[PDB]
């Protein structure tokens, strides 16, 4: 598997890169918060009636 | 032992539960590594004159 | 013989998906991004910036004016190099 | 709070969970410029107050770091610290004074 695209940054002692524009990016983050609340009747489960 | 396996089958899906739990841990470890190290999608390189 | 005994009884060690070479390559990519581009690569495209100017930006981040970095650039570089050498010696010399 | 410089976020309810819409600012359309740490004027070193010195090839300007907005290098947006003999990479350029046309006229 490839880790990523190969990019070589043009580093020099007196060159800088300044952005001239922008992108407003909206991204989604999905986080679980709660689970199903379960209750078990121990006697009924093990023995029933 | 075939007899042991036949007796083991009476206990149900314990073996399936254990395999599923270990498989979850195994995929989780790879996920941990991706979260920590694979945070860039470009493989940057240093200039030759360091 | 510990590994063989574990293997014989049905316990297997699955290999990690990312090898050590690829994890090292990822760390190398992070180092190249943080050295040549500062923090820009983590927030979008990697923008090249000279390293003293990056260190001056970081000095501004902690509330020290950039002139302090530029005037004392050789001293700061020497201190950083000394600290890195000490880090290697400290890791090699301490068992715990 | 998302990839990029975070601006704001919006919560959305989801079954057993929350979905965050992260609104972030991503720089784009970057351009190369020649940069210098300081400007040498009248034997004094001028450093940017809040920006970075950039050159488009012939002229020097000071701009904010995260968006390209070149402005004339003046005493209002630069501060003087020391002479020109200590900073490595200092370049020679004029630094405009706003009061200079005022007292002249
Ligand atoms: C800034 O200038 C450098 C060099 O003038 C550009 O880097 C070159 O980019 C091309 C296209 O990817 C490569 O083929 C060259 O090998 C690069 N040169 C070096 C020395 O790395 C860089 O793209 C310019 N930046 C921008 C935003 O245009
Ligand atoms: C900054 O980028 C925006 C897009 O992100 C540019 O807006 C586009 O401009 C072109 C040409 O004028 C139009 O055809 C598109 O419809 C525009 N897109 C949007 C979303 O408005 C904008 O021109 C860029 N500005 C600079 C200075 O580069
Ligand atoms: C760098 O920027 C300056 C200022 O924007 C440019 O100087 C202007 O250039 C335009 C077009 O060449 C002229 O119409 C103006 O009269 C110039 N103004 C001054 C004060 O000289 C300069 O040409 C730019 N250099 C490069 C290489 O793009
Ligand atoms: C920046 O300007 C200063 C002052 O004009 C220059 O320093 C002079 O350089 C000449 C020629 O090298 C010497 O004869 C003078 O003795 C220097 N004066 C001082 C006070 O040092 C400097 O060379 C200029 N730098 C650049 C890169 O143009
Ligand atoms: C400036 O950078 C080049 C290559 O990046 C290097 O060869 C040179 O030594 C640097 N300047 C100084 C004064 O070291």
């Amino acid at each position: 598997m490839s880790l990523g695209a190969e990019n070589s940054v043009a580093y020099s002692n007196n060159s800088i890169a300044i952005p001239t524009n922008f992108t407003i990016s909206v991204t989604t983050e999905i986080l679980p918060v709660s689970m199903t609340k379960t209750s078990v009747d121990c006697t009924m489960y093990i023995c029933g009636d | 032992s075939t007899e042991c396996s036949n007796l083991l089958l009476q206990y149900g899906s314990f073996c399936t539960q254990l395999k599923r739990a270990l498989t979850g841990i195994a995929v989780e470890q790879d996920k941990n590594t991706q979260e920590v190290f694979a945070q860039v999608k470009q493989i940057y390189k240093t200039p030759p004159i360091k | 013989d510990l590994i063989c005994a574990q293997k014989f009884n049905g316990l297997t060690v699955l290999p990690p998906l990312l090898t050590d070479e690829m994890i090292a390559q990822y760390t190398s990519a992070l180092l190249a991004g943080t050295i040549t581009s500062g923090w820009t690569f983590g927030a979008g495209p990697a923008l090249q910036i000279p390293f003293p100017m990056q260190m001056a930006y970081r000095f501004n981040g902690i509330g020290v004016t950039q002139n302090v970095l530029y005037e004392n650039q050789k001293l700061i570089a020497n201190q950083f190099n000394s600290a890195i050498g000490k880090i290697q010696d400290s890791l090699s010399s301490t068992p715990s | 709070c998302g990839k990029g410089y975070h601006l704001m976020s919006f919560p959305q309810s989801a079954p057993h969970g929350v979905v965050f819409l992260h609104v972030t600012y991503v720089p784009a359309q970057e351009k190369n410029f020649t940069t210098a740490p300081a400007i040498c004027h009248d034997g004094k070193a001028h450093f940017p107050r809040e920006g970075v010195f950039v050159s488009n090839g012939t002229h020097w300007f000071v701009t904010q770091r995260n968006f390209y907005e070149p402005q004339i290098i003046t005493t209002d947006n630069t501060f003087v610290s020391g002479n020109c003999d200590v900073v490595i990479g200092i370049v020679n350029n004029t630094v405009y004074d706003p009061l200079q046309p005022e007292l002249d006229s």
